[PDB]
């Protein structure tokens, strides 16, 4: 997940897929939208990215 | 800030308190005395190129 | 209102102000020689069982012991098991640590102390951590003393660290349990008295309190360690009186290796069994082709001691006319022995025995409490 | 003597047999063993009743030698005089020493103990108004002085320049000066209501330190050396907390001012309007009736036609009464006008507070003329062993001199002789091997080196940051900046602006290249630099005090010369004449010989509105 | 930050707390995964009551 920091003008979330990559574009309007996506998605890839280690692992 | 969890099946993890005894062995070698320190340098040759 | 430096000096150099002092040593000695007048002939368990369970938690990482705890009552686990063996021969003994909230069993129930010695090294290289369970170590010494036979006394040796203890379950019953099993307690307290030791010790040792002991110092320990050697005294309700059967193999000798019974290996020397004629390494343990003890006459010797211990050695008045100005035991010439300036003959040396009346040193009755077992004088006399 | 035989044995003693006194039948108790030839103490420590004997003579006596074993001490009349003024009568002394010695106390030291215990407190010096007084008990002590009579109860003015050779001159005479502040006595100064904060703990050789100031509840003027990082600043906080009067700080450094304005702020409760900094930028002063006043000495003791502003604070603290002065690096006092800002100020209480109280001059021998008695002497391995201070591993590593390099050493001047021997190549080969092996321990390292050029040329060889006198500002803080935080510069090279009062980030190593000839001051200074490491909490910890030198050369003499001050503290400096890892290391400075040729030729090499217009 | 999750950890949880072994059993096997369970347990109102 790119994301874009305050001191930016313009808000847009990037997405990264994985397997040729697939990637998205997300803009938003708001720093406060953008700040609560970027925490709810990030944890919920962490929680995807630890139950993928575990399923690799085992 | 964001949160990670480590499910571990505690047979690696005593690996890995082997892993923490190596950065302990580390902390050995960061406090460990120079070998011209702890004995004498007299008899051994003069220091040059 | 005002400092701590402005205050005036400590002075602590005019604060130190500078015979009989013999005396006032050989005082604590009569008070260390009347401790040992209460000798009585206590019937005592030869034939014993003992669990020696060691704590191995975190708070075996406590250094107020040197170096650390854990280190500290392994080695003197170490030669706790070299002198119970040396003492206590027929004797088993099994190794229990409790380590992680479990008991772990190290060494089977045995009659050869060097497997103890074995895995008591093994388990000092180990690091002490958990919190221990009292509980599953008394579950596991009671699963290990069942196949013990009613002659055979069942002890258990805790030695406890921590002082507060996790269990799975009610620690209570487990007590009754031991309690109705003839299962003796006794445990050795590192910090302070806790109430389930002192309550377990209690109700195993049928009301006794004197059997739950924490150590003061170094040598306290070594004390107390060397304290439960000696074969506890049994009840008088306790009706187990069995004969026991063993047979004395001989000392084979050839110059041919030929296969154990117990091991299956290439051994020069054994002990043939006198009841099925299969060979041994070492004595005494049972006949691993019979299921017979097997001892010496040595074994059976190093336990009568128990049996007939002596009476403690009075000592002389000052003014009773004294046998020899020497020693009867060693001839050591008794000194001069004034303590002050008119002491003379004061706290005379000479040691009475209650028997035969002859004259020992402090150097020969200490000897006789240690090393010797039998008083000089009493087999002199021509009974 | 005591009709002692004299045995063969005795010839080459000179007058120093001391077995006519003859043993105690108690002397195995007895710690001491008292020199009749100089007073001379012997203490042994293993003893039982040694610290409590221990204490005694460092309240009686001035510690020459403070080894692990055997602690031997000294009996001089300043010793006595803060002896006696703590309360300690004359026979006490005598019976302790009686009490606590084998050999019997010889009648020369008890007669030296009456004449200097004696005659004591006298003369004294008073203030009255910014006016120096010297006062005495006695009538006839005024006329039996007739020769330095600088006249200008019993009691006469001398004048404020006058009063060292007052002080010298009665020293010379049986007659010390009593120099003490009755500051629960004194109301004509206004008193302040400094007092330390209930969050700042003291530690238990500070306490003892003022407590050999403030023994009998008055200030007494002196000298407490201590270690550097030991805390002798909030030592000078709690006094000024305990005399509560007016304070005047004087410091060597514009920065050590700062330092002091800010721990003054911060350990005691000083609002910051009653305190005032006198120095090129600031020059207000407190308006308040009492207060505290920062400066230098350079400032204070200005001879050259100062500025307006800077003559009229100076004529408010010599106008002004001051209850105490306390003067941070004492050992530059003796210096020529330094030695004036004792008589320039009024000041009651006088309180020297150094970590380097030695000098090449004798002048260092002034500073109980100039301020007072050494009131308190630190054990710097009692604090090492304590985590109180680091645990250097102080040590001397012999760099041989090269062939073609000795050979130029021995044709030349003493000035580029000093150059020469600096730059021989197994210095940079050993310094380099010392860099390399310590940054790879992890280590924050200080390479001192007195020579400009030499700096110059060890860091560009070393790829090293460098930091000189014509350094800017601006870019010494962003170097030590990146010395203290980046992980990538451990080391830093630095010249004699490190070894006066500069602030630096904390360092476990350091590697004396060169040095300011045979400065003890400046190689105790050094040492200092790496005695307040953060990792002294950590189990096994060590700080490392390397001392480069060229062999068989005058850096050997020198180095000796400062390396004497510091095993009178107990260091010890192991010689270290091979380094495992010189043929192994990748990369040596100056390994072919024609680059040391070529190094050793660069070091050659070195040495009317309207006329107005037309003009 | 990262929190190890030992087995007899797991075990202890739902010995000690039957309301996060409920969770566990219609949860866990129906919808996700059981580290991405215990990461939602950690992150919620409910470990910390
Ligand atoms: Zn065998
Ligand atoms: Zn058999
Ligand atoms: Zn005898
Ligand atoms: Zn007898």
């Amino acid at each position: 997940l790119q994301a874009t920091p305050a001191s930016s003008e313009k808000m847009m979330l990037r997405l990264i897929g994985k397997v040729k990559p697939q990637r998205h574009m997300f803009s938003f309007n708001n720093r406060t939208v953008m700040d609560n996506i970027k925490m709810t998605l990030q944890q919920i890839i962490s929680r995807y990215k630890d139950a993928d280690i575990y399923e690799e692992k085992r | 800030a964001t949160l990670h969890i480590n499910i571990t099946t505690a047979s690696d993890e005593v690996a890995q308190r082997e892993l923490q005894e190596r950065q302990a062995e580390e902390k050995r070698k960061q406090n460990a005395v120079p070998e011209w320190h702890k004995q004498s340098t007299i008899g051994k040759t003069a220091l040059g190129r | 209102g005002g400092y701590a430096w402005e205050d005036e000096i400590k002075r602590s150099w005019d604060l130190v102000k500078v015979m009989a002092s013999l005396v006032a040593s050989i005082v604590e000695a009569r008070k260390k020689r009347t401790a040992k007048k209460n000798i009585t002939p206590y019937q005592r368990g030869i034939i014993r069982s003992l669990i020696l369970t060691l704590d191995c938690s975190e708070a075996m990482l406590e250094k107020d012991l040197r170096p650390n705890r854990h280190a500290m009552i392994i080695q003197y686990a170490i030669d706790f098991v070299h002198e119970f063996f040396d003492q206590n021969p027929i004797s088993q003994m099994g190794i229990i640590i409790m380590r992680n909230g479990l008991a772990q069993l190290v060494s089977q129930v045995s009659g050869n102390p060097q497997d103890h010695i074995d895995a008591l090294k093994s388990i000092r290289k180990q690091e002490p951590k958990g919190n221990p369970s009292l509980q599953n170590a008394l579950e596991m010494a009671r699963g290990l003393l069942l196949p013990v036979p009613a002659h055979c006394t069942r002890e258990v040796l805790i030695v406890f660290g921590s002082l507060s203890t996790t269990d799975p379950g009610d620690i209570h019953q487990t007590i009754d349990s031991l309690v109705s099993e003839k299962i003796r307690v006794k445990v050795l307290g590192l910090s302070a008295q806790v109430a389930i030791c002192k309550e377990l010790c209690k109700a195993t040792n049928y009301g006794d309190e004197s059997f739950y002991k924490i150590l003061l110092d170094e040598t306290h320990l070594k004390e107390l360690f060397n304290e439960a050697v000696t074969p506890l005294p049994v009840n008088k309700i306790n009706k187990g009186f069995t004969l026991v059967k063993m047979g004395f193999p001989t000392r084979i000798f050839e110059d041919t290796p030929t296969f154990c019974s117990c091991h299956s290996k290439l051994v020069y020397g054994g002990y043939f069994c006198p009841n099925c004629h299969s060979k041994v390494c070492s004595l005494p343990t049972v006949c691993p082709c019979c299921d017979l003890m097997l001892i010496l006459s040595t074994h059976l010797a190093r336990s009568y001691h128990h049996l007939m211990p002596l009476k403690t050695f009075a000592e002389v008045p000052t003014t009773e006319k004294f046998r020899s100005e020497d020693c009867f035991s060693c001839q050591s010439r008794f000194p001069i022995l004034k303590n002050h300036k008119n002491g003379k003959l004061l706290t005379s040396s000479r040691y009475r025995c209650e028997d035969c009346k002859q004259e020992f040193c402090v150097d020969c009755d200490v000897f006789i409490h240690e090393i010797l077992h039998n008083c000089p004088g009493c087999e002199s006399k021509p009974v | 003597p005591a009709d002692f035989v004299p045995d063969s044995v005795s010839g080459m003693f000179r007058s120093h047999d001391f077995s006519y006194l003859r043993l105690r039948p108690d002397h195995a108790s007895r710690p001491l063993w008292i020199s009749p030839s100089d007073g001379r103490i012997i203490l042994e420590s293993f003893s039982p009743l040694a610290e409590q004997a221990q204490d005694f003579l460092v309240t009686i006596a001035e510690p020459i030698s403070r080894p692990s074993h055997i602690h031997e001490y000294k009996i001089t009349a300043y010793s006595l005089y803060a002896a006696v003024s703590v309360g300690l009568e004359t026979d006490d002394i005598i019976s302790v020493l009686d009490r606590l010695s084998k050999v019997p106390v010889a009648e020369s030291i008890i007669n030296f103990i009456k004449g200097a215990t004696i005659s004591y407190g006298k003369v004294k010096l008073v203030i009255k108004h910014n006016r120096y007084f010297v006062e005495t008990t006695q009538a006839d002590i005024l006329q039996m002085l007739l020769n330095d009579s600088v006249i200008g109860v019993h009691s006469f003015e001398i004048a404020n320049e006058s009063v060292e050779v007052v002080k010298k001159r009665c020293q010379e005479i049986d007659y010390p000066v009593l120099e003490e502040y009755d500051f629960r006595n004194d109301h004509r100064n206004p008193d302040l209501d400094i007092d330390l904060k209930p969050s700042t703990q003291i530690r238990p050789y500070q306490e003892k330190s003022l407590s050999k100031m403030f023994g009998n509840g008055r200030a007494r003027s002196g000298i407490i050396v201590l270690p550097c990082g030991a805390g002798k600043t909030l030592v000078g906080i709690t006094a000024a907390c305990t005399i509560k009067k007016s304070v005047i700080v004087l410091c060597t450094s514009s920065v050590s001012v700062m330092q002091w304005r800010q721990q003054f702020l911060q350990w005691c409760t000083l609002q910051p309007e009653n305190c005032a900094v006198f120095t090129s930028d600031n020059k207000e002063m407190f308006q308040t009736e009492s207060g505290l006043v920062v400066s230098t000495y350079s400032m204070v003791a200005n001879t050259r036609n100062r500025s307006h502003d800077s003559q009229k604070v100076m004529d408010f603290l010599t106008g002004r009464e001051w209850g105490f002065i306390i003067l941070d690096e004492v050992h530059v006092v003796p210096a020529a006008m330094f030695r004036r800002v004792v008589s320039t100020i009024a000041a009651h209480a006088k309180l020297g507070l150094t970590a380097t109280l030695v000098r090449e001059d004798d002048k260092i021998g002034d500073l109980n003329f100039l301020i007072g008695p050494k009131l308190y002497e630190a054990n710097w391995m009692e604090l090492s062993q304590k985590g109180h201070i680091a645990n250097v591993q102080c040590a001397e590593v012999w760099c041989p001199m090269t062939a073609e390099f000795y050979q130029e050493y021995l044709r030349e001047t003493a000035r580029k002789r000093m150059l020469l021997y600096i730059m021989n190549p197994t210095k940079f080969q050993a310094c380099q091997f010392l860099i390399q092996y310590h940054e790879r321990r992890g280590d924050k390292i200080i390479v001192f080196s007195d020579n400009v050029y030499a700096l110059q040329e060890y860091a560009l060889k070393m790829g090293k940051p460098f930091i000189y006198g014509s350094t800017p500002q601006q870019e010494r803080m962003n170097i030590l900046q990146n010395f203290q935080y980046n992980d990538q510069i451990n080391t830093i090279f630095l010249s004699k602006v490190g070894d006066t009062s500069i602030d630096l980030p904390e360092a476990t190593c350091l590697i004396q290249i060169s040095s300011h000839y045979g400065s003890r001051r400046q190689e105790a200074q050094r040492l200092g630099r790496i005695l307040r490491a953060k990792r002294r909490n950590d189990e096994g910890f060590n700080a490392f005090f390397y001392s480069l030198v060229s062999k068989d050369t005058q850096e050997m003499y020198y180095s000796t010369k400062r390396q004497a001050f510091l095993v009178d503290q107990g260091y010890a400096f192991k010689v270290i004449t091979h380094l495992h890892g010189m043929e192994n290391i990748p990369n040596l400075a100056y390994a072919s010989p024609r680059e040391r040729r070529e190094l050793l030729q660069e070091v050659l090499l070195k040495n009317h509105p309207l006329i107005r217009k037309m003009y | 930050v990262n929190v190890n999750l030992s087995r007899e950890k797991i075990l202890n949880i739902f010995e000690n707390y039957p309301i996060v072994k409920k969770a566990y059993t219609d949860n866990v096997p129906k919808n996700f995964k059981e580290p991405e369970f215990w990461a939602r347990f950690f992150s919620s109102k409910l470990f910390r009551k």
